[PDB]
């Protein structure tokens, strides 16, 4: 704990301290590069791609 | 993202002795036991049980990192004693001891009604 | 959210006695102090572990989903 | 006529720091490319190792030139330069 | 497949097919979670 | 001043540091995953020709 | 002869006693033994079928793993890692089910006495949830709205302390010895008084006042450990401490093995 460092229990830790639930949020969007033409939300076959 | 398994702490690896003995070269008679997967709870009873023994000379536990459990017992005791047998007495009384206070625990509880 | 499970120093379980805390608190009008004692808390580790402790379970309830 | 004859140097005899470590790595580097070793190896096989006891026992064939600020080089082999490490 | 914030309801929706609530005008359209087994340990 | 005095290097790992009573003046610990990812390209020798196959 | 227990008082998950002709180093390893290495069942993996509470899978698995099972018959179970099975087989492990959801107006709270039992346990009374609680309810788990639905299945391998806290057969282990400080042990910070400044402990009435006109007892070593040993629940204090000596018994024997072999 040298250097203002701290030690930590384990088994605390592990019972439950200081646990922390971490979300991520992506978006996406199917924006047209030109009229009649748009992206598609599909799984790729690899074909043609 | 790279914590150490906790199960490996208490046990054995893959080709890993549990008890690992080679001479001393610092002192005469002089034995450096490793324990793999064990922390200060046993090394360290066992060393007091060691210093307890007059023939015993030298009873020292070291534990190098806390992150690996194991720990190392260097012993050195008089001319014509082997460090092993020495450990293993120093075994057998801790045992015996146990298994005393185990009955004299068993014993005091039953005679307790609570 | 809910109350731990098991106290974080010592790991005694104070999950139970959360419903029997807030019963004592209410219905007895006991202080905080008395209450926890009563519960059977000693050691000021779970006197904190449950004083110390936010239902925002009930709060997330509130929504509908 | 830049090159000094090989008396009359007043550099200073005593292997230099840099040198030493210049050497160290460029013997390891070689022995590294299987290059030929002068020295018995018992049982080693770190390049470094071999190095340092090459430089040690003063088997290491390589040459330092001392570079002069006006141009002028002059030449010390290795077994001649003084090791205080 | 999919199921409205407000309602609650199943949709099952396919391609080429508004991604608005059927019962409601709401158009959130979560998706319910997979039918993939999943396990958890409290370590 | 920004390619030339300084640049960007491959062979490089940053990350925290913690202290350690247990370790030598001279010794610094490495995470093992940060040590996978850096690599020394050691040239085959017969020194050391079965370490290296057993590596590999 | 050897050491001897003095049990000062006993409980239902609590007793205070003493060890007298014991060595220190001896109660202290009794002591780790007995709170990390004893075996205890709890539940270690979590299966989600159909979860929708506002709480977290990985959030309300953590919670039923601490949640404290009957271990009473764990010496009988067998590691998982040992026993040649699949996965989870009935030899080595305990299978429970936990099914829930809410209602119309009322929120469905769920207690350690919702989970079920669905392994075969052969007659033996390990892996039933503990109850404490005066209401009988147990250990609140997690509270559900109208329209969430819990349903979950939970495998408890055996385990010691050591792998996770959950495992935990006792709470908080008090250990003391030397309440006068005879041995100069520690030494009192004090700014007016050092009796004053520092309470006596309640063990102090157990041994004689220290006098000062007799001299300083060098020859004096530790000795007549108060100990007190509180059970979660799991495993009763009793055979808390008699799982402990075994589980330090088990592992010098081991390594008299391991030295004869060798
Ligand atoms: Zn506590
Ligand atoms: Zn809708
Ligand atoms: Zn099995």
């Amino acid at each position: 704990n040298q250097e203002d460092s701290m030690i930590m229990n384990q088994s605390s830790i592990d019972r439950g301290l200081f646990r922390s639930l971490f979300f991520r949020s992506y978006m996406d969007q199917e924006k047209k590069y030109g009229m009649s033409i748009t992206e598609t939300f599909e799984k790729p076959q690899r074909t043609n791609t | 993202m790279n914590a150490p398994d906790r199960f490996e702490l208490f046990l054995l690896g893959e080709g890993e002795s549990k008890l690992k003995i080679d001479p001393d070269t610092k002192a005469p008679n002089a034995v450096v036991i490793t324990f793999e997967k064990e922390d200060h709870t046993l090394g360290n009873l066992i060393r007091a049980e060691l210093l307890n023994d007059r023939k015993v000379l030298f009873a020292a536990y070291k534990v190098e990192h806390p992150f690996f459990a194991r720990f190392k017992l260097r012993i050195q005791t008089t001319e014509g004693y082997d460090p092993k047998d020495a450990l293993k007495n120093a075994c057998n009384s801790i045992i015996n001891k146990l298994g005393a206070l185990k009955t004299n625990f068993e014993t005091e509880w039953n005679l307790q009604t609570l | 959210m809910i109350v731990p499970v098991r106290c974080f120093s010592c790991g005694k379980v104070v999950g139970d006695k959360w419903e029997s805390y807030l019963n004592l608190l209410q219905e007895d009008e006991l202080d905080e102090g008395t209450a926890l004692s009563r519960l059977g808390l000693k050691r000021y580790c779970c006197r904190r572990m449950i004083l110390t402790h936010v239902d925002l379970i009930e709060k997330f309830l509130r929504y509908n989903p | 006529e830049k090159a000094i004859p090989k008396d009359q140097r007043a550099t200073t005899p005593y292997m230099t720091k840099y040198e030493r470590a210049r050497i160290l790595g460029t013997r390891a580097l070689q022995i590294s490319m299987n290059a030929p070793v002068f020295v018995d190896l018992e049982g080693e096989t770190d390049p470094l190792r071999i190095a340092m006891k090459e430089l040690a026992e003063k088997k290491i064939p390589l040459v330092i030139r001392r570079y002069l600020p006006d141009g002028s080089f002059e030449d010390w082999s290795v077994e001649e330069l003084i090791v205080d490490l | 497949k999919y199921i409205c914030a407000e309602c609650s309801s199943k949709l099952s929706l396919s391609r080429t097919d508004a991604v608005r609530c059927k019962d409601c005008g709401h158009r959130i359209l979560l998706k319910a979670r997979t039918k993939r087994l999943v396990q958890f340990e409290a370590r | 001043r920004g390619n030339l005095m300084g640049k960007r290097v491959d062979f490089s790992a940053r990350t925290v540091i913690s202290g350690d009573p247990n370790l030598e003046l001279d010794q610094v610990g490495v995470p093992k995953s940060i040590a996978k990812t850096l690599t020394y390209p050691e040239v085959v020798t017969p020194y050391n020709i079965d370490r290296l196959t057993q590596l590999v | 002869e050897g050491p001897q227990v003095k049990i000062r008082e006993a409980s239902k998950d609590n007793v205070d006693f003493i060890l007298s002709n014991v060595d220190l180093a001896m109660a202290n390893s009794l002591r780790r033994v007995m709170i990390a290495e004893i075996p205890t069942l709890a539940i270690d993996s979590v299966e989600v079928e159909t979860n929708t509470t506002v709480l977290a899978d990985e959030f309300i698995a953590h919670r039923l793993g601490l949640i404290p099972l009957q271990s009473m018959d764990i010496e009988q179970l067998e590691y998982s890692r040992d026993c040649f099975c699949e996965d989870h087989c009935d030899k080595c492990s305990v299978v429970l089910t936990l099914q829930a959801f809410g209602e119309s107006e009322s929120t469905t709270n769920v207690y350690s006495k919702d989970l079920v039992i669905v392994s075969n346990l052969m007659g033996r009374n390990i892996g039933h949830p503990i109850i404490q609680d005066k209401e009988g309810n147990g250990v609140l788990i997690c509270k559900l709205r109208k329209g969430q639905e819990l349903k979950l299945t939970c495998v408890a391998k055996k385990g010691i302390a050591k792998e996770h806290a959950k495992w935990g057969p006792a709470a908080a282990i008090e250990f003391e010895y030397d309440p006068w400080n005879k041995l100069k042990h520690t030494d009192y910070w004090y700014e007016q008084d050092s009796a004053k400044e520092w309470p006596q402990s309640k063990n102090c009435e157990y041994e004689d006042p220290p006098n000062e006109g007799d001299p300083f007892d060098y020859k004096a070593q530790a000795d007549t450990f108060y100990m007190n040993v509180e059970s979660v629940g799991s495993i009763p204090v009793d055979q808390v401490v008699v799982r402990g000596i075994d589980t330090l018994q088990k592992k010098v024997a081991s390594i008299l093995l391991a030295l004869t072999q060798m």
